[PDB]
């Protein structure tokens, strides 16, 4: 229906003249598990409200993904803000080999079979934006055979 | 053993050798004072404990936050 997996909570500060101001910044990846996926960063002064507010943006910021058989279409890179992420399509058994803050987004986007890696900086927000970048700029044989006026048999061999 | 020949007449040399003997026995029988090794100041001990508490107070709110909701 709608997987809404939290990923991270961080206690940020503001340091106003009287003293510190502790907030909490959630991060939540939501999605159906069939191609619909989005992430909401979300921050507030109390963790319940922060998580809820993050879910709000995650919902209203969904995107589509043209994925095949619950796995990617081709090995794809996802560089974003010094956080490079190399994801790779796998076969029907391998499950989801993804790092932290990437397992969640992949499980919720619905890719069941994948081989991932998180180069560079492994900050949850960056790797999330990076993986979603990758899952967005991905190519599907339909789209490619549409770009190049060609049959799917012609594109795929 | 003293070889006092810095003066001319035996009275001067005898008094001089006795003076060197007195001086050298004085000097080889005075002992240095016993260095009492100090401990750190209580001000420094409390400064240490306060730095400890400050870095701990930071590290407390640092790091991963716990939660009970999903």
């Amino acid at each position: 229906e709608l997987q809404e997996k939290l990923i991270a909570v961080n206690r940020v500060s503001k340091t106003v003249k009287g003293g510190r101001i502790f907030s909490f910044t959630a991060l939540t990846v939501v999605g159906d598990g069939n191609g619909r996926v989005g992430f909401g960063y979300g921050k507030a002064r109390e963790v319940p409200a922060a998580i809820q507010k993050a879910m709000e943006k995650a919902r209203r910021n969904m995107i589509n993904v043209a994925l095949n058989n619950g796995t990617l279409q081709h090995p794809v890179k996802g560089v974003h803000t010094g956080s490079r992420v190399f994801m790779q399509p796998a076969s029907e058994g391998t499950g989801i080999i993804a790092g932290g803050a990437m397992r969640a987004v992949l499980e919720v986007a619905g890719v069941h079979n994948v081989l991932a890696k998180a180069y560079g900086s492994t900050n949850p927000i960056n790797v999330v934006r990076a993986t979603i970048d990758g899952l967005e700029n991905m190519n599907s044989p339909e789209m490619v055979a549409a770009k190049r006026g060609k049959s799917v048999e012609e594109i795929l061999g | 053993v003293i070889k006092a020949q810095e003066y001319r007449s035996q009275e001067l040399n005898r008094e001089a050798a006795l003076a060197r003997l007195v001086a050298m026995i004085k000097e080889l029988t005075t002992e240095k004072k016993a260095r009492r090794p100090t401990r750190p100041t209580r001000a420094s001990k409390e400064r240490r404990l306060a730095s400890k508490a400050q870095k701990s107070s930071v590290k407390a709110m640092r790091g991963k936050v716990r939660s009970g909701r999903e």
